């Protein structure tokens, strides 16, 4: 099955930019049908970003303009969040869903932790 | 850097109970899925058990559910793996596994980071 690639943690600068880096290898057959970012918030993942064949959606106006996810090369959907606030310090999860050429689905995910240095 | 440590088996008698155990060093431990594998004599490597990261979600194979309670103390930075109703085709080398998977794919072996050394379980007639 597919893995994904995520360091344990990622550090950025205050009021900077920083990608929090997601990517695998695409395996023969295997479609990427939706990708999703979400930030933890206590025992419960929220969805920040979703991208599925409609397009790219940003779920809160707080991330506007600042949030992107690369989309150039397959098997990379890395986060991009830019001007960080202390308030973006979070555990995110990188979470990707695939159909196979059969109509079933397999779904990975892993975690990241974003601190936020001045 | 992350190390684990189990404890906790050796021999017991078919219709027994053993708790295994796994220590993990660290600093968020909290945020890491546990699971536990076991691996036969002759056979693969098998999922047997995990608790996810955060809330943690509990995930049982088949084979050993409603047998097996998994749970962690996240204070102790240890997982437990409580085996009631132990059979001959338990007997197996039990390993613990630490990976940062959330909501997914707690059963492939290649989405933990790290492995313990495994500890000799043997259930007797």
């Amino acid at each position: 099955r597919p893995i994904l690639e995520v360091p344990e943690s990622v550090t950025g600068p205050w009021k900077g930019d920083v990608n929090l880096p997601c990517t695998y290898d695409p395996l023969q057959g295997y479609t990427q049908v939706l990708v999703k970012w979400l930030v933890q918030r206590g025992s419960d993942p929220v969805t920040i970003f979703l991208r599925d064949s409609s397009g790219d959606h940003i779920q809160q106006a707080k991330y506007q303009g600042r949030l992107h996810v690369s989309h150039k090369v397959p098997g990379d959907v890395s986060l991009q969040l830019s001007t960080l606030e202390m308030d973006d310090r979070s555990h995110y999860t990188c979470e990707v869903t695939w159909q196979t050429p059969d109509g079933n689905q397999v779904v990975r995910d892993k975690i990241t932790e974003l601190r936020v240095q001045k | 850097q992350v190390q684990l440590v189990e404890s906790g088996g050796g021999l017991v008698q078919a219709g027994g109970s053993l708790r295994l155990s796994c220590a993990a060093s660290g600093r968020t431990f909290s945020s890491y899925g546990m699971g536990w594998f076991r691996q036969a004599p002759g056979k693969e490597r098998e999922f047997v058990a995990a608790i996810g990261p955060f809330g943690g979600t509990t995930y049982y194979a088949d084979s050993v559910k409603g047998r097996f309670t998994i749970s962690r103390d996240n204070a102790k930075n240890t997982v437990y793996l409580q085996m009631n109703s132990l059979k001959p085709e338990d007997t197996a080398v039990y390993y613990c596994a630490a990976g940062r998977w959330n909501r997914y794919g707690e059963q492939d072996q290649y989405n933990y980071e790290y492995w313990g050394q495994g500890t000799q379980v043997t259930v007797s007639s």
